[PDB]
RNA sequence: AAGCUCGUAUCAGUUUUAUGAGGUAAAGCGAAUGAUUAGAGGUUCCGGGGUCUUGACCUAUUCUCAAACUUUAAAUAUGUAAGAAGUCCUUGUUACUUAAUUGAACGUGGACAUUUGAAUGAAGAGCUUUUAGUGGGCCAUUUUUGGUAAGC
RNA sequence: GAGAACAGAAAUCUCCAGUAGAACAAAAGGGUAAAAGCCCCCUUGAUUUUGAUUUUCAGUGUGAAUACAAACCAUGAAAGU
RNA sequence: GGUUGCGGCCAUAUCUACCAGAAAGCACCGUUUCCCGUCCGAUCAACUGUAGUUAAGCUGGUAAGAGCCUGACCGAGUAGUGUAGUGGGUGACCAUACGCGAAACUCAGGUGCUGCAAUCU
C-alpha cells in the first residue's frame, strides 16, 4: 500500500568549507551564484581552533540550499562525476545521502582564472508528502514510524532511477 | 526512554502539548483589573482553517470560556457569497457579520450603525454623547503571525466597520508602505470587494486559458465574470446589515440517531477478566 | 561576617513543588478579592515582583485595599511584648482565599434554617457545637465471633 | 566462625556472631530459595542471581527463564 | 507609685473543631546530583598490547554513604476562624467603574436575642502619666557547635 | 547518534534523539523553554511631582525594595508591559 | 456518540511498539498576478476548494509494557518523637509508663474528566 507515501526530494545543500576568509571566500561564493542562481550565505566559525587556523566568528564557510525541479538538475550533473556510483556508506540511518567532489569546472562552468578551483559538498534531504506537520507553527507533530524514511528505502529509491549501483 | 527520565518528566499543559494555545499572551489577554471585579474582558477570536473562517466573542470563566456570539464563513451562502469563503473579502464579511450580530443581541444595534460608505479609511468607533459607550472587544489572533496584508486584520476591519470598538492601528492594513507613514485608501478599498481576485482573473484569462479553466471553475459554471464579484460583495454587505440574526441549519436527524450510528464505529475497552484470559492464553501458546 | 539579606535562609521555602514548575495556571488571575476577605500568604518563586518577605510565609490576613494587579493585606506581627499592625502589597499570585471560614459560613446558614424550621414545632433548637462525648453502653455478641487467645512470641533473630 | 571470632579482638566495643538463616547473600530464607530454584525462577548472572516477576512484558519474561 | 474611664466584660504562656504554612528527625540511592564494592552480559573503520587480552563506554544487577544531596516525610512548636462591628430582604448616594443602574464602597427601612453559635477559667476589664535599680551573670535536664578532653 | 571532497578527537553542512544535563556580567542559592535563553527591529520609564508600605528596627536614620495616584513618553495589531 | 473553535484542572492526560477509523470536520495536498517574508513560496504571506489522499497528523483500541494516579490491619503500631522516674548500665546506650506516629517495601485496582458554542447517519 503506497498510494501517496512516495519518496521525494526535499532540498539540496551545496557546502564549500574554506579555511580562511576574505578574497578566497568571495571567489568561492561567486561559484554558487551562477551554479544555483541564488545568492549564498556565509557561516562564521563557532569557536577558534589554533591548529586549523580559524578564529571565533571569522566567516570561514559558505553554503546554499536549492529546492524544486532545479535541485534535481544539479544532482544529475553532480552524479556525472561519480559515474552514478556510491558506496554502501554515504547513506544515513534517517534516509539521507550525499557525496563530495574536488573540481567545479567539470560541472560545466568555465575555468575563469579569476575564480579558481574549489571542491563542493553535495547532500540531499529525502522526505515524503506531509512533512509539513513537523514544520508548521500550529499543532506541530511528529512523523509516524511507517511514514519515516529509511536507509534501505533510499538506496532502493536510488537504484530504480538513475540506474546506479552501490559499492560494498 | 529510561524509567528515571519518565518519572522526573513534567508534562506541559494539554493545550500547549497540542500546540493550540499560547499561554503567554493568553494571561495578558484575559486578566482583568482587580479593582473592576467581575467585569469581563471580551476577546474577538478570529481563526483560519482550510476553506473556513471562524469568528467568536469569548469571555473567560473559572469553569471555562463562554461564547457570546459566533459567525462562520460557511454561513455566507445565505447572504449571496458562494465563491471564496476564505479569501480577504470573506474575512471582512464575516467580521461585519459578527459585529452586527452582537449589537442586535445586546440591543445596541440602533446606535453605532458603523459606516455605510466604506472607502478604506482608518477610523475608530467614537462614543456618542450622553449615551452608552460602544461595546469593546480585543482582537485574539492566537498563533497567527502579524504581517501587513494578512486576512486576520481583514476580519478586524469588518468588526470595526460594524459598530464594534476594536482598538487597532492601520500599519498592518494592505496598502501601507513602510517608507511613508500613511495608509493608501484606494488600494485598501479594493481588497474589501475582492479587487486582488478580479485583477488575477482578467490577467490569467489573457495569459493562460488552461489554468484559468482549472481555477475559478465555479465562476464559469455559475456564470460570474471578473466584474461580478465586486457587486455581490456590495449586495452581501447590505444583506448582512438587514438580517444579521443567527439561523441554525435544520438537523436532518436527532442527536440520539447520530449517537447510535457513531457507536458502531468505536472500539470498546476490555475488562480485567478477559484481559487476564488473553495473557493466560498467550502463555499456553508460547 | 554575618549575612542578613532580604531573601536570606529561603533556599527551600521559595522553591517550586516537584514537577510543578513553569507558568501559573489562569485560575489564579480569574479570582476576585474584595476588602474584608480573608487570605493566606504563600509566595511563588517564579514571580519576583510583589513578593512577600519570608516572615509572612504561611500567615493569614484581611484584605484592606485592591489595586490593578495586587491587593493590600493586614497582618498582626508580635514585636517585643505587643502586636503591631503590618500592611503588605502583594500580587495575586502570592495569595489565595482562606478556607478557614468558608466552612463556617455554611454553619451560619445551617443555624438560620434549623432555627426557623423548629420555630413552629419545638423550643430549644440546640444550635451549639459540642465536643466528642464518651461512648454509650452497648452489647457485643459472640455469634460467629468467638474470642481468639493471643500470647507473647518468643525472641528470634531472622537476620 | 573461628575466623570471625579472631577478628573481634581488632575492634573496639562488643560484636556478636549470628548464623544467618538466609541462603548465602540473598534476602530469602532457605526454603523459599529452594522453592524458587526448582520452579526455574532463578537465573545466574555472575556471583549473584536474577529472579522472575509476574509483571512486565511477556516478550521479555519468556526469553529469560525458558524452563518456567 | 499616682491614679483615671467603666464594670459583664472581653480577655487567656490551655484544650477542642475547621482550615493553612514548614523541609528537621527518620527514610532514600536497581529516583536526580555527588561519593562508592563486586562480578555478569554486550558494544569499535573511534585507546593500547598481542591474532586476542587489558582499559573505555552500553544494558540488566550488587555492597555501602552525605551539615553545605533528594522524590517522600513526622513528633514538638506555629498563622487564622468559631457572629450584633452577625446574617438576610428591600432600595438611596457618587466626579470611581461598567456596552449597560453593571459593579464597588458607604447608607435608609424591615426580619432574627443571649443553647446568640465549641470547652475550661476569669481577685473585673480598659487606659494614661511619671520615675528607681539593672544593662559582668552562673547552674541543671534535653537539643547543639569548636576541641583528645576539661569544674573548657 | 547517524552522514557529507580535502577534513583528522575538535573547522562547515544535513537529519534524528534531547525537561534544560545549556545560557542568563560577578559569589552562592532560587527562578525561567512558542522564555527570563539566542538572533533581529524600534526605543530611552536609567524621566517629572510629592506621599504610603516591606526588610534591618527603638518600629529612628541610611541602603535597598514593593504597590498606587497625578503628568509626560517608549513599544506593540492589541490586550498589555 | 463522532468532529471543530475557545477553554478549566494540568500525565488516570505522558512515553514506547503495533492495529483501526462510516459520515462530517480537521488535515495533508494544488498555484505564485497581488499584500508580505526568505540563500530556498520549506517556514511565513496570498489565491483556488479546483487536480489528488486517508499515507501521515489527529482520534480510538491493543501490551502478565515503562511512567503516573488511588487504596490497603502490605510492611508497621516498626523507625522517629512530646512528657515522666533517686529506672538499668563504668560507659556507649537501652528498657518501661502516659501520648503522637512515618518512608521505603509488598499487593490490588485504574489509564483523563469536564464547561461554552457550532456541526454530522
Ligand atoms: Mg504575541
Ligand atoms: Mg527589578
Ligand atoms: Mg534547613
Ligand atoms: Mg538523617
Ligand atoms: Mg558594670
Ligand atoms: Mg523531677
Amino acid at each position: 500500500q503506497n498510494p501517496m507515501r512516495d519518496l521525494k526530494i526535499e532540498k539540496l545543500v551545496l557546502n564549500i568549507s574554506v579555511g580562511e576568509s576574505g578574497d578566497r571566500l568571495t571567489r568561492a561564493s561567486k561559484v554558487l551564484e551562477q551554479l544555483s542562481g541564488q545568492t549564498p550565505v556565509q557561516s562564521k566559525a563557532r569557536y577558534t581552533v589554533r591548529t586549523f587556523g580559524i578564529r571565533r566568528n571569522e566567516k570561514i564557510a559558505v553554503h546554499v540550499t536549492v529546492r524544486g525541479p532545479k535541485a534535481e538538475e544539479i544532482l544529475e550533473r553532480g552524479l556525472k562525476v561519480k559515474e552514478y556510483q556510491l558506496r554502501d556508506r554515504n547513506f544515513s540511518a534517517t534516509g539521507n545521502f550525499g557525496f563530495g567532489i574536488d573540481e567545479h569546472i567539470d560541472l560545466g562552468i568555465k575555468y575563469d582564472p579569476s575564480i579558481g578551483i574549489f571542491g563542493m559538498d553535495f547532500y540531499v534531504v529525502m522526505n515524503r508528502p506531509g512533512a509539513r506537520v513537523t514544520r508548521r507553527k500550529r499543532c506541530k507533530g511528529t512523523v509516524g514510524n511507517s511514514h519515516k524514511t529509511t536507509k534501505e528505502d533510499t538506496v532502493s529509491w536510488f537504484k530504480q532511477k538513475y540506474d546506479a549501483d552501490v559499492l560494498d | 526512554k529510561s524509567s528515571a527520565y519518565s518519572s522526573r518528566f513534567q508534562t506541559p499543559f494539554r493545550r500547549r502539548r497540542e500546540g493550540k494555545t499560547d499561554y503567554y499572551q493568553r494571561k495578558r489577554l484575559v486578566t482583568q483589573h482587580k479593582a473592576k471585579y467581575n467585569t469581563p474582558k471580551y476577546r474577538l477570536v478570529v481563526r483560519f482553517t482550510n476553506k473556513d473562517i471562524i469568528c467568536q466573542i469569548i469571555s473567560s470563566t473559572i469553569t471555562g470560556d463562554v461564547v457570546l456570539a459566533a459567525a462562520y464563513s460557511h454561513e455566507l451562502p445565505r447572504y449571496g457569497i458562494t465563491h471564496g469563503l476564505t479569501n480577504w473579502a470573506a474575512a471582512y464579511a464575516t467580521g461585519l457579520l459578527i459585529a452586527r450580530r452582537t449589537l442586535q443581541k445586546l440591543g445596541l444595534d440602533e446606535t453605532y450603525k458603523g459606516v455605510e460608505e466604506v472607502e478604506g479609511e482608518y477610523e475608530l468607533t467614537e462614543a456618542v454623547e450622553d449615551g452608552p459607550r460602544p461595546f469593546k472587544v480585543f482582537l485574539d489572533i492566537g498563533l497567527q503571525r502579524t504581517t501587513t496584508g494578512a486576512r486576520v486584520f481583514g476580519a478586524l476591519k469588518g468588526a470595526s466597520d460594524g459598530g464594534l470598538y476594536v482598538p487597532h492601528s492601520e500599519n498592518r492594513f494592505p496598502g501601507w508602505d513602510f517608507e511613508t507613514e500613511e495608509i493608501d485608501p484606494e488600494l485598501l478599498r479594493s481588497y474589501i470587494f475582492g479587487g486582488h481576485v478580479s485583477q488575477y482573473m482578467e490577467e490569467l484569462a489573457d495569459d493562460d486559458e488552461e489554468r484559468f479553466s482549472e481555477l475559478f471553475k465555479g465562476y464559469l459554471a455559475d456564470d460570474i465574470d471578473a466584474d461580478s464579484l465586486e457587486d455581490i460583495y456590495t449586495s452581501a454587505h447590505e444583506a448582512i446589515r438587514a438580517d444579521p440574526a443567527f439561523k441554525p441549519t435544520e438537523k436532518k436527524f436527532t442527536k440520539e440517531q447520530y449517537a447510535a450510528e457513531s457507536k458502531k464505529y468505536r472500539q470498546t475497552k476490555l475488562s480485567k477478566e478477559e484481559r487476564a484470559a488473553r495473557v493466560a492464553a498467550k502463555i499456553a501458546a508460547l | 561576617g554575618k549575612s542578613h539579606g532580604y531573601r536570606s535562609r529561603t533556599r527551600y521555602m521559595f522553591q517550586r513543588d516537584f514537577r510543578k514548575h513553569g507558568a501559573v495556571h489562569l485560575s489564579t488571575y480569574l479570582k476576585v478579592y474584595k476588602v474584608g476577605d480573608i487570605v493566606d500568604i504563600k509566595a511563588n518563586g517564579s514571580i519576583q515582583k510583589g513578593m512577600p518577605h519570608k516572615f509572612y510565609q504561611g500567615k493569614t490576613g484581611v484584605v484592606y485595599n485592591v489595586t490593578k494587579s495586587s491587593v493590600g493585606v493586614i497582618i498582626n506581627k508580635m514585636v517585643g511584648n505587643r502586636y503591631l499592625e503590618k500592611r503588605l502589597n502583594l500580587r495575586v499570585e502570592h495569595i489565595k482565599h482562606s478556607k478557614c471560614r468558608q466552612e463556617f459560613l455554611e454553619r451560619v446558614k445551617a443555624n438560620a434554617a434549623k432555627r426557623a424550621e423548629a420555630k413552629a414545632q419545638g423550643v430549644a433548637v440546640q444550635l451549639k457545637r459540642q465536643p466528642a462525648q464518651p461512648r454509650e453502653s452497648r452489647i457485643v455478641s459472640t455469634e460467629g465471633n468467638v474470642p481468639q487467645t493471643l500470647a507473647p512470641v518468643p525472641y528470634e533473630t531472622f537476620i | 566462625v573461628e575466623g570471625l571470632r579472631r577478628a573481634r579482638y581488632k575492634f573496639p566495643g562488643q560484636q556478636k556472631i549470628i548464623l544467618s538463616k538466609k541462603w548465602g547473600f540473598t534476602n530469602l530464607d532457605r526454603p523459599e530459595y529452594l522453592k524458587k530454584r526448582e520452579a526455574g525462577e532463578v537465573k545466574d548472572d555472575g556471583a549473584f542471581v536474577k529472579f522472575l516477576s509476574k509483571k512486565g512484558s511477556l516478550e521479555n519474561n519468556i526469553r529469560e527463564f525458558p524452563e518456567y
